[PDB]
RNA sequence: CUCGCUUCGG
């Protein structure tokens, strides 16, 4: 199962699976944000 | 015919803020510290050796900082961002390295770059990364070009070490006792001993009393004891004045009683009042006599040094004290502590200093034990240095002094808490103004007076109006505007010019010559530099050539002409400000001067070197003559202020016409504006903080200061302009209130967003098992995730973008319970919350422990309702109590109906003026299209206004034809219309609201929690008690205090009076007796710890009959 | 952060005269006339447009991208 | 298991900082209070 | 008034606190004098030996 | 959780 997250500066899809220690390809930075969900969210206007 | 002005001078302010002023202190303190001051303290240590095995040792030969890396990589440094330093939780340090040179066996090895420490890096200093950075830099870097800067970065937290305030030392003090007598005291503390020695008239004669002294002795008796034995010479020193002999005869008569007449004699009585220091090891003959004369060279008076046992100087010394005394003690000229010409800042520098010349020393000591343990047992292995020099000392004790804030240094005996505060990232005038805080030396542990009070010496240092309203009122000060604190000097050309300036030395001359009219005594740093007639030669000589640049500017000389006493200073620590220099009614600035300054041909340093504007000290300012203003200037004025708004602090600064209100408004406005809700940084987004909150849409003042614009406030604005009517409505406004309009907040008025932040670790055990998260728990009978695991993602960590409901998990966290399968209980982070949230971004980092990091952004948007708090920048913080329909709202002619109706009845007790001028200004400015300006003393005037007002076809006094919305008919009365700055407090009704059910208890006694974060009750505290007796009001007391806190039934026996338990009596082993007995928990408790004191409460019980 | 669509007093359109404004202000017109010529005629909008401060290009400075 | 109706729906539900293990399906509290 | 024995006191009186999170256990100050106390009864008792 | 420390609010 394809997990994916986005490094803070290649802003590039990286898939690690469990366990892992926190990298990036064509980089070393070590903040990995989580990709937004698929799922709908509903919004009040008010 | 006015005197001319130089309209373009306060342009000199900006230049000065170039160069030094508001965040400076820190940066440049901390800068010499890690440039300078290291070296220093290292030279002072640079050689270490142990006695046994001699011929080896440790030498230092160089010590470096370096820039700021992390140890993440293994055995690599990488270099770090701030910003990722507080994504991680990690500290911002730097490698403290050294070169060494030691032997093994003999045999010299050197090291050439060995590490020992870390230095944590306060930010925008020297060695930090965002120095010399452009903006578009910053951004890559993801910090706000804005930031302050200038605080540590410890454990992802911001810390800033206050500018500590202190009494200075090696200063005579001559001040009233508890019982009236009027005593002195000196604290003489050296760089390696303080000692406070202090001067009594207990009984009509002098005595001089030391903590080395079992008993005060006769001050006469140490004037024999330190080389003087004539009577006469003693006199002569005190003075000739004939009260002075009257008063010093008994003294005389005292001594003459006991036959001391010899140095010998007075060595041997004072041997006799020592104290040994608890069995000091080592004997050297019997020691008696030396041990006086000892603590007469060293201990006594330590900042007066003695050449080689030659007390002449010290003798001068304590004879000018006991004259001050005996002065003193007629005329009541006490000496007052508040007054700040004797208050002295240390910055971080000199604490980082203190720190780490501490830390190094230890680090020597242990290095230098280790060797004694090692060397002389071992082997041939020779033992070398190298394999036991931990470096996780130095870096451990900064990390911790800097975190903890508490610091305890035994070489100094000084234990000190709350050194270091929490940055506060409310706003950024939040940040900006505690950057500039100063704590004081004695704490609102009790009611203080005097301290507390504004002494008039803070003028031009320290903001009036900035003061936290509460408990500390008056212990925590603001830095003015434009103040400068200065370092150490050299001393060197000072002694050198007071020389060759004609002060004859002391130890030529008897001390009769002290009594003279005309001579006057000069000191330096508390030691007496010499004698001088005609001081004012002196003075004139010594201020030109500290304008002529032989003599660094920061040196400050003043004259006292009561004591006739010319003091110099040149210690660190002195507030300085600078004033432009008035010579025969003309100042040393003209136009010209001015406009060369706005062209770039000079800055404010050659101002500095042209004798143009000079720096002058609270004490040195005492005998100077500044005139505010041009017109003001006379024929006896010396300097002239460079600008009076100045005299405010930063927080201050944000108040639009400060000088129309009254002064308690001004401090409510500024502690208000600390809390004031707004944008932090350009870079708020990525930044990930345990609360902030923002403003939706911010907008810059209509009515700014020009402290405004000299801080970029308007870059980041706190707050929102509306359209405020000043009226009576509805009676909803009666007490603060304000009403709100139903339309503008539906129009985005006051939209306001709360960001908190949920952190999870998962971390490896010393066992090889590890945290780990579990996918969502699957519901098998419809194949989805169970309510309270909906939002997680597939790998168990909720995912961005979806909303969290109270009582869901965010992280499914399951960690194992051994430390032979490994078995998992479960720890998820569920998301306690009243209302819905929304994760904005979840950031995932690994440390070098292997630990796991998770944080999560949580977001609310919150609309005003009914509570929530909203201020004026005024100090006329209010309450939303009603949100009225648009239609309800009374509207003008042009169809503008207001957004706040506040209430006008908040005005004649305040008498805020200030408001009223800046609801008027800011019409005319947004009518015109201009940004008025309400900056202190000065500003835009009525006038102005009223003609922009009236030019543009609205009343010239704001005041507007209304029609009533309710009832559609006209009101009698014209109604005060404007745009005010109104800004939002971070105070909300959701986070305050608090309702308590049964709820958890606490286990010693089971009674409900403290606080709402624990879901605690509220508390019935003594005077609630008190009032409920009062009442009388019995039967309610009881289910108040007992029913429905800690209601218990305990089993007691009615034969031996004690507890028993379940219906049975181990005392007495049987259970006829017991009986049931309802009673507060907090009473058994209370009877089992008095049976545990062996007080034993033995209950007689009765039928309630 | 960026310019509201809605005055927040009477509630007209000042969302879409944003960019409009700043042309006016990337040409040689003044505050007021500029406010003039945009149609604003009493003083709530004038605050809106003339006391709005453009946060939402600093902010996507610091943007991912 | 549930001491008045015997199932085994026992499900830790915390209702306002009460956390209360219950039966799911008659509702009966069979702990409460940490 | 000379005590000889010493009524310890129940455990209600003296919370402790396992905090799994580190090999270690909150307790209150009543129990580590107690330990003294015990220890030092041991102490005269191995020193009379 | 306990404890202390700070910062607030009033
Ligand atoms: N330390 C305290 N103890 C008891 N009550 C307090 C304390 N601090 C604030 N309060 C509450 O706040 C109220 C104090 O307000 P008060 O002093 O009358 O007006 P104010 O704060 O001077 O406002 P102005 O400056 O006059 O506008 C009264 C009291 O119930
Ligand atoms: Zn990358
Ligand atoms: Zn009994
Ligand atoms: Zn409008």
């Amino acid at each position: 199962q394809p997990m994916i997250y986005i490094c803070g500066e290649c802003h590039t899809e990286n898939e690690i699976k469990s366990r892992d220690p926190i990298r990036c390809r064509e980089c070393g930075y070590r903040i990995m944000y989580k990709k937004r969900t698929k799922r709908l969210v509903v919004f009040d206007a008010r | 015919a006015p005197i001319p002005t130089v309209e373009e001078k306060w342009r000199l302010l900006p230049a000065f803020l170039k160069v030094k002023g508001l965040v400076k202190q820190h940066i440049d303190s901390f800068n010499y510290f890690i440039n300078v001051e290291i070296k220093k303290i290292m030279k002072a240590n640079e050689k270490v050796t142990s006695d046994a095995d001699p011929m080896w040792y440790l030498k230092y030969l160089n010590i470096y900082v370096g820039l700021p890396d992390v140890e993440e990589s293994f055995n690599v440094t990488r270099p770090v961002s701030p910003h990722e330093c507080r994504l991680r939780d990690m500290t911002y340090s730097a490698p403290i390295t050294v070169d060494i040179e030691y032997t093994r066996g003999s045999q010299r090895i050197i090291r050439n770059a060995l590490p020992i420490g870390r230095m944590p890096i306060m930010l925008r200093s020297s060695n930090c990364v965002l120095t010399g950075k452009t903006p578009a830099e910053f951004a890559k870097l993801n910090e706000c070009p804005l930031d302050p800067g200038g605080y540590f970065i410890v454990k992802g937290v911001e810390k800033v070490i206050l500018i500590q305030e202190q009494l200075s030392k090696n200063r005579i003090i001559v001040e009233a006792d508890r019982k009236g007598a009027v005593g002195a005291s000196v604290t003489s503390s050296t760089h390696e001993k303080k000692s406070r020695t202090n001067m009594a008239v207990k009984q009509g004669r002098f005595y001089l009393r030391h903590n080395t002294l079992s008993e005060d002795i006769p001050i006469v008796i140490i004037f024999k004891a330190m080389g003087v034995e004539s009577d006469q010479e003693i006199v002569q020193m005190i003075g000739t004045e004939e009260h002075v002999m009257a008063a010093f005869g008994p003294s005389l008569e005292e001594c003459q009683k006991a036959q001391i007449f010899t140095q010998m004699q007075a060595l041997k009585y004072i041997g006799n009042k020592v104290r040994r220091q608890r069995m000091w090891g080592g004997g050297p003959k019997k020691t008696k006599i030396e041990e006086a004369r000892e603590l007469l060279a060293s201990t006594i008076l330590t900042h007066v040094p003695v050449k080689e046992f030659n007390f002449r100087a010290k003798c001068i010394y304590t004879a000018v004290m006991v004259r001050r005394v005996i002065l003193a003690q007629g005329d009541n000229k006490v000496d007052d502590r508040d007054y700040y010409g004797n208050k002295r800042l240390e910055l971080a520098g000199q604490l980082l200093s203190l720190l780490f010349e501490d830390l190094f020393k230890k680090f020597n000591s242990e290095m230098k034990k280790i060797a004694d343990q090692v060397i002389p047992k071992q082997r041939a292995a020779q033992f070398d240095v190298v394999k036991h020099m931990r470096q996780d000392q130095i870096t451990n004790g900064m990390v911790n002094a800097i975190s903890t804030g508490n610091w305890s240094l035994k070489r100094f005996k000084m234990d000190r808490q709350g050194v270091t505060q929490v940055l506060s990232r409310l706003s950024y005038i939040s940040a900006l103004g505690m950057m500039t805080r100063i704590s004081s030396q004695f704490e609102k542990t009790r009611k203080v007076s005097g301290p507390r009070s504004l002494q008039p010496s803070q003028w031009g240092m320290l903001c009036p109006s900035d003061t936290p309203e509460g408990e500390a009122c008056g212990l925590v000060k603001n830095l003015a505007l434009m103040t400068h604190i200065t370092t150490d000097m050299e001393d060197g050309p000072i002694v050198k010019l007071a020389s060759n300036l004609g002060v004859e030395d002391v130890n030529l001359l008897c001390g009769e010559e002290l009594s003279y009219p005309n001579v006057f005594l000069v000191f330096l740093n508390g030691n007496i530099l010499g004698v001088i007639r005609d001081h004012k030669k002196l003075v004139n000589t010594f201020r030109l050539m500290r304008r002529a640049g032989y003599i660094n500017e920061f040196v400050s000389i003043s004259t006292n002409l009561t004591d006739r006493c010319v003091y110099i200073s040149s210690d660190g620590g002195r507030l300085c400000r600078p004033y432009i220099i008035v010579k025969k009614q003309k100042p040393a600035v003209t136009n010209k001067h001015m406009e060369e300054l706005a062209q770039g041909y000079r800055n404010f340093e050659d101002f500095l070197h042209e004798s143009l504007v000079e720096y002058l000290d609270v004490n040195e300012e005492n005998d100077c003559n500044i005139a505010l203003y041009e017109h003001t200037i006379n024929k006896d004025t010396t300097h002239l202020e460079i600008e009076p708004f100045t005299l405010l602090g930063v927080c201050a600064g944000l108040i639009p016409y400060p000088h129309h209100n009254q002064s308690p408004r001004n401090t409510y406005q500024c502690a208000m504006g600390k809390q004031a809700m707004g944008t932090i940084g350009y870079n708020q987004r990525n930044r990930i903080d345990t609360l902030m909150y923002l403003l939706a849409y911010p907008q810059k003042p209509m009515v700014k200061t020009k402290t405004i614009e000299l801080i970029e406030f308007e870059k980041l604005p706190a707050g929102q302009n509306a359209t405020v009517a000043v009226m009576s409505y509805s009676g909803y406004d009666i007490e603060d209130a304000l009403v709100l309009n139903k339309a503008s907040l539906d129009r985005g008025f006051g939209r306001c967003l709360v960001y908190k932040n949920a952190k999870c670790t998962l971390k490896r055990y010393t066992n090889q098992t590890f945290d780990k998260v579990m996918g969502p728990m699957l519901d098998a009978a419809t194949r989805k995730p169970i309510w309270r695991h909906e939002i997680l993602d597939a790998d168990g960590i909720c995912s961005p973008g979806e909303k969290v409901e109270n009582k869901q998990v965010l992280v499914n966290k399951s960690m194992p319970t051994v430390t032979q399968q490994p078995q998992y209980k479960d720890v998820p982070i569920t998301y306690k919350g009243a209302t819905d949230s929304y994760i904005e971004k979840v950031m995932i980092s690994s440390n070098a422990e292997d630990a796991f990091l998770i944080k999560m952004l949580l977001r609310q948007t919150r609309r005003p309702e009914i509570g929530d708090k909203f201020s004026s920048r005024h100090g006329q913080k209010g309450v939303c109590g009603l949100i009225v329909p648009q239609e309800d709202m009374p509207f003008c002619d042009s169809g503008i109906c207001p957004d706040i109706i506040m209430n006008p009845h908040g005005f004649p007790s305040r008498m805020t003026v200030g408001k009223l001028i800046e609801l008027l200004a800011g019409k005319a400015g947004v009518l015109d299209g201009r940004f008025h300006y309400g900056t202190a003393f000065g500003g835009s005037k009525v006038k102005d206004v009223c003609e922009d007002l009236v030019r543009h076809g609205y009343n010239y006094l704001g005041k507007d034809y209304v029609t009533s919305g309710i009832t559609g008919e006209p009101l009698e009365a014209y109604i005060y219309f404007g745009p005010v700055y109104y800004q939002k407090l971070k105070h909300m009704v959701l986070d305050k609201m608090h309702a308590r059910a049964r709820g958890p208890r606490a286990v010693l006694t089971r009674q409900p929690t403290e606080g709402r974060s624990r879901d605690g009750g509220l508390r019935l505290g003594e005077m609630e008690r008190d009032c409920l007796i009062g009442y009388g009001a019995s039967m309610l007391l009881l289910e108040r205090l007992m029913i429905s806190s800690d209601a218990f039934e305990v089993d007691v026996c009615g034969q031996c009076g004690l507890l028993g338990y379940s219906g049975w009596c181990h005392y007495c082993k049987s259970s006829c007796h017991v009986s049931s007995l309802r009673i507060p928990y907090a009473c058994k408790l209370l009877f089992q710890e008095l049976q545990s004191m062996n007080i034993i409460p033995r209950l007689k019980l009765s039928k309630y009959n | 952060m960026i310019i509201p669509v809605r005055c927040f007093t009477c509630g007209k359109i000042v969302g879409n005269k944003w960019e409009a404004y700043l042309g006016l202000l990337q040409a040689e017109y003044t505050e007021g006339d500029a406010l003039d010529a945009l149609g604003l005629k009493r003083y709530c909008c004038r605050r809106m447009l003339l006391a709005h401060v453009d946060l939402i290009e600093k902010l996507l400075n610091y943007a991912p991208l | 298991r549930c001491p008045d109706c015997g199932s085994t729906e026992l499900v830790e539900d915390s209702h306002y900082s009460q956390s209360q293990l219950v039966c799911s399906d008659c509702g009966c509290v069979v702990t409460e209070g940490v | 008034l000379i005590l000889t024995r010493l009524l310890v006191p129940p455990l209600c009186i003296r919370p402790s606190v396992v905090s799994d999170l580190k090999s270690g256990t909150n307790e209150d100050d009543l129990t580590m004098k107690l330990t003294e106390i015990i220890f030092l009864n041991d102490v005269i008792k191995k020193h009379r030996i």
